[PDB]
């Protein structure tokens, strides 16, 4: 099961409905004022900021994505065993997932994927910032060597 | 030629052996940084036009006490600040210090040059007073 799955089976799918965020914020105007706003001239974005847009970030998160999930995967676990992959566990867990729950990790520096890859939803700036927030949704645990 | 205004107004030849750029220097303080932190600290002091006259004489501002103007920009100024760095206290404020300043004042839009109070716009006032004195034609 891909990862974007569980999020791609909605009306305005997930990350459409985050990319919507910035009237949240003080004052943004666009997506790409809000990728400016947060991180500065490089990546390691500005910690206050960030904080700012995951208290916006998070009830779509816990009020959408796991209801949501919470059925995907009891409709995924009905038709056979299946290898599934998410974002952070916190996913697996507010959605009660049941299954072995495996933490895993890669070698890499994987921030860097998000700029290497084009096509995706948003700016690659986007993809980045959101995988922050990911991270920063994450519940601190080993994830333990992919391998 | 014909620079506009901003604001309405009205009454052999090879390549030489020493030119090259790829990599090899990095700035160390942060060109880009030190630039965004220098654009910041550039722009202009902000205009305090408060208790000045427009130009038909009414004196511009709000109707409220010199001392609350003083104490409501204050709270401004420190609101302020806690948006600036990003916290919802600030951590240098400028009001509720341990000073007593009950004495400060500010300029309002509550007394105009002359040092009466601004109930009343000065077109009013002027108005008012002048036509206490107009007559008409007989019957």
């Amino acid at each position: 099961v891909d990862s974007d799955e569980v999020g791609e089976q909605m009306e305005p799918t997930f990350e459409h409905a985050v990319m919507e965020i910035y009237k949240g914020i003080a004052g943004v105007d666009s997506l790409d004022d809000l990728t400016k706003w947060v991180l500065n001239s490089d990546l390691v974005p500005h910690d206050d900021r960030l904080g700012q847009l995951f208290q916006a970030f998070l009830p779509l998160a816990k009020d959408l994505l796991a209801p949501m999930a919470r059925q995907f995967y009891d409709n995924s676990m009905s038709e056979g065993r299946l290898l599934t992959f998410a974002h952070a566990d916190s996913e697996l867990l507010n959605a009660n997932y049941f299954g072995h729950l495996l933490r895993l990790k890669i070698p890499y520096i994987t921030e860097v994927n998000l700029m290497i890859r084009k096509n995706r939803e948003g700016g690659e700036l986007f993809q980045l910032v959101l995988s922050y927030l990911y991270k920063m949704y994450a519940t601190s645990a080993q994830p333990k060597w992919f391998g | 030629k014909r620079i506009p205004r901003k604001t309405k107004g009205k009454s052999p030849a090879t390549a030489e052996p020493g030119t090259s750029n790829c990599e090899h220097y990095k700035a160390r303080p942060g060109i880009a940084s030190v630039q965004k932190a220098t654009e910041s600290a550039e722009l202009p002091m902000k205009n305090n036009d408060e208790g000045t006259p427009d130009k038909r004489g009414n004196t511009k501002g709000a109707l409220v006490n010199e001392h609350v103007e003083a104490r409501d920009e204050a709270d401004d100024a420190t609101k302020k600040q806690a948006k600036d760095t990003e916290k919802a206290k600030a951590q240098v404020t400028y009001s509720d210090t341990g000073i007593n300043n009950a004495n400060e004042l500010s300029r309002s839009g509550n007394v105009d040059n002359e040092g009466g109070s601004n109930q009343k716009p000065m077109s009013t006032r002027i108005a008012e007073a002048t036509s206490a004195i107009v007559s008409k034609h007989p019957a």
